[PDB]
């Protein structure tokens, strides 16, 4: 049903106290189709506000996103998938949770 | 000799010396400039600077910077010529672009009519003109960019694209062509590609890119 395994070895590594750089490989295996881009999904952990939002890379080769306006020694959770050009899905990355 | 001090292979080839070759030439025609240049005198009449050869492998093209900037490699086989060299030489006029690949008996081929790369100030940044050929014109994609190896990052993606696909490039993000990417490597665009001619996931086994003066289709 997927049409990629899951990206690999998600990164997190805050760049700061507000920044965080996110950078994942290329899923292992693509199922009858090309990957056109990723999303990287993500919600804060804890408070009140668990509305979870989505940033879409641009292109299929820029493995990485920056997630900034992020709330100093807040946690986040994150998931990223590859969106194929035959409108499937892949494999979501393991979750995965600032100084 | 009609130039005494040829400043291309086109002057080469109308002094007679038409046998493709290691050759001299003399940036602007001043002895003091000599570089050491291997002429391509076959293809569409001759003429061509090879600037950049991959055939076997055999040389590893995942270098840095400042090697990309002063050339490597021996011009009878693999081998870059240094981007120095390359804004030197296409700064001696109008220079036209041709790039040639083969995957044993298929062959194709791209040029543009009007090639330079600018200084190191401007990072080298590649301007191209208008195409002609049978490879589909996979290089548009990087007009104007800078040029990125693994230590020096000037492309415009998040991710490190010389150190991603294992090359050396004017990197957007990343690339459509990557010809001084890893020989032999299959995984997706990590390779010798030119997308519109055989996609990501194939490393073309031969390529060369040489330059010729524009001014010599009229002669
Ligand atoms: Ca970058």
């Amino acid at each position: 049903s997927v049409c990629s395994s899951e990206p690999e070895n998600v990164q997190a590594d805050p760049e700061n106290y507000t920044s965080l750089l996110v950078t994942w490989e290329r899923p292992r295996v693509v199922y009858d189709t090309m990957i056109e881009k990723f999303a990287v999904l993500y919600q804060q952990l804890d408070g009140e506000d668990q509305t979870k939002h989505e940033f879409l890379t641009d292109g299929y080769q820029d493995l990485g996103a920056i997630l900034n306006n992020l709330l100093p020694n807040m946690s986040y959770v994150l998931q990223i998938v590859a969106i194929c050009t035959n409108g499937l899905y892949g494999k979501y990355s393991d979750q995965l949770i600032m100084p | 000799r009609v130039f005494p001090h040829p400043q291309d292979c086109a002057q080469h080839l109308m002094n007679g010396d038409t046998l493709s070759g290691v050759y001299p030439i003399f940036l602007n025609g001043e002895l003091s400039q000599k570089l050491q240049v291997y002429c391509d005198m076959t293809t569409d009449g001759g003429g061509w600077i090879v600037f950049q050869r991959r055939q076997n492998g055999q040389t590893d093209f995942f270098r840095k910077w400042a090697d990309y900037r002063v050339g490597f490699g021996n011009v009878e086989d693999e081998f870059w010529l240094g981007l120095d060299n390359i804004h030197r030489i296409t700064s001696q006029g109008r220079y036209e672009l041709r790039v040639d690949m083969r995957d044993g008996q298929e062959a194709a081929f791209a040029s543009y009519d009007r090639f330079s790369v600018e200084d190191s100030r401007n990072l080298y940044k590649l301007r191209i003109g208008s195409y002609n050929g049978t490879a589909g014109d996979s290089l548009s994609y990087h007009q104007g960019r800078p040029f990125s190896t693994e230590d020096r990052d000037n492309d415009v993606a998040v991710t490190n694209c010389a150190m991603s696909y294992k090359g050396a490039w004017w990197y957007k993000n990343c690339h459509r062509t990557n010809l001084n990417g890893k020989y032999g490597e299959s995984r997706h665009s990590q390779g010798i590609n030119w997308y519109h001619w055989k996609g990501h996931e194939f490393s073309i086994p031969f390529v060369e890119m040489k330059m010729r003066p524009y001014n010599h289709r009229l002669m």
